[PDB]
RNA sequence: AUGGGCGCAGUGUCAUUGACGCUGACGGUACAGGCGUAU
């Protein structure tokens, strides 16, 4: 539950990438583990951040209101 | 007795008299000698009610050999349509046929029939055969080699002739 | 793909392939296979056409042997329909030679011969428009000839 | 983020058990990684 277990668990399942093989293969794998780096460091920071991270308003902004003002709409027009 | 007049119609001893062979006696004929005009065979089955009779005219798909020709659908109660999955243009000739036969037979049973599925080479695709879509055919993939569906056309123009859908051919 | 054997094979076989491939095409039975005979007889004729056949097919004759072509077949032809007008022959043949790049315009004048050959037609050529089908045919040269210099 | 031509897995078109890709819960558990680079 502690954020330093949580980084290092994060950190331990990542193999480095294997240094054996030709240059450019261990270039590659490098490119594609430093992408994925970044991307597990950002969902680490996100973490980091707290364990919320979001309010809901955001559903309003796109279906509550988008349903109220069209609820508003509604016109008899007869039938 | 209880014997309906059945019309064969399709490619000459390219699987009508093949077909009617193989419900007559059992051997899958491989020899192709073009059935010259036709040939009117009793055909018994044995359903949940009793005998049947189909007196099917087994008739020439050659034009060379058809001699009567549309004489022989007179008075015909069933029709079975046929043709071969491994060539297109006994389908397209499909067309013909039925407006033959409609045109003596307006309203009567017709079963749009595919022989020898069995060999593996396939042309025409069951996606494209649709025709009794339209034209309101009862459709049946068949082989008399193999005789996968070997029954169902002949048991399907039994309910429709005899009226009991949920009639069943016997052995005996 | 094979020259050398190539002007002797066709001196050997040319006619008598013709005349058979001729045979089973006016036969309806063997309607199926149509497409191969328009498969192989627009290949053989623009053979023809290109002078690519070298050898005059007449010994007794050493000329282009495309106009022999047209005399061999319009004779077989007429000697075995001795009923068919001549004219319809002549407008057959010249589509054989104006149509051997076009397949399915190849296939349906075959079947347009076949159905003649089926008429006994008298010299009532009213009902054949053989004047609009020789303006079609002279239509289909003309694009056949555009795409051969276009090359 | 990018997808090359073939490992063939379903196949759409025609001359349809041949050819172009798409596509296949594939031959692929493969391979490609700007032109040193710290974007």
């Amino acid at each position: 539950l502690k954020a330093v277990r949580l980084i290092k668990f994060l950190y331990q399942s990542n193999p480095p990438p294997n240094p054996e093989g030709t240059r450019q293969a261990r270039r590659n794998r490098r490119r594609r583990w430093r992408a994925r780096q970044r991307q597990i460091h950002s969902i680490s920071e996100r973490i980091r951040s707290t364990y919320l991270g979001r309010s809901a308003e955001p559903v309003p902004l796109q279906t509550v209101d988008e349903m109220t003002k069209k609820f508003g709409t509604l016109t008899i027009d007869c039938n | 007795q209880v014997q309906f007049k059945l019309v064969l119609v399709g490619d000459g001893g390219t699987g009508k008299t093949t077909f009617v062979k193989r419900h007559l006696t059992g051997e899958f004929e491989k020899k192709y000698v073009a059935t010259l005009g036709v040939e009117v065979h009793p055909l018994v089955f044995h359903t949940n009610r009793g005998p049947i009779k189909f007196n099917v005219w087994d008739t020439a798909g050659l034009e060379k050999f058809g001699g009567l020709r549309d004489g022989y659908y007179i008075q015909a109660q069933c029709a079975i349509i046929m043709f071969d999955v491994t060539s297109r243009v006994t389908y397209k000739n499909v067309p013909n046929w039925h407006r033959d036969l409609v045109r003596v037979c307006e309203n009567i049973p017709i079963v749009l029939c595919g022989n020898k599925v069995d060999i593996k080479d396939r042309k025409v695709k069951a996606k494209s055969i649709v025709f009794h879509r339209k034209k309101n055919l009862q459709y049946y993939d068949i082989s008399a080699k193999s005789n996968y569906n070997f029954e169902k056309p002949f048991l399907w123009l039994a309910r429709k002739l005899i009226g009991d859908p949920n009639l069943e051919f016997v052995a005996m | 793909q094979e020259e050398a054997a190539a002007q002797s094979f066709y001196q050997t076989y040319f006619c008598d392939i013709l005349q058979h491939i001729f045979s089973v095409v006016t036969d309806t039975s063997h309607t199926a296979g149509l497409t191969m005979h328009a498969s192989i007889l627009a290949y053989m004729f623009n053979l023809v056409e290109e002078g690519k056949i070298s050898t005059s097919l007449n010994p007794g004759n050493p000329v282009n042997n495309q106009i022999f072509l047209q005399e061999y077949v319009a004779n077989l032809l007429k000697s075995a329909f001795p009923h068919l007008q001549d004219a319809q022959v002549k407008l057959f043949v010249t589509g054989l030679f104006s149509l051997n790049q076009d397949i399915p315009a190849f296939k349906e004048h075959l079947r347009d011969f076949l159905v003649q050959i089926k008429e006994f037609a008298g010299e009532d050529t009213s009902d054949l428009f053989l004047e609009e089908r020789e303006i079609a045919l002279r239509q289909a040269d003309e694009e056949k000839h555009k795409r051969q210099m276009s090359v």
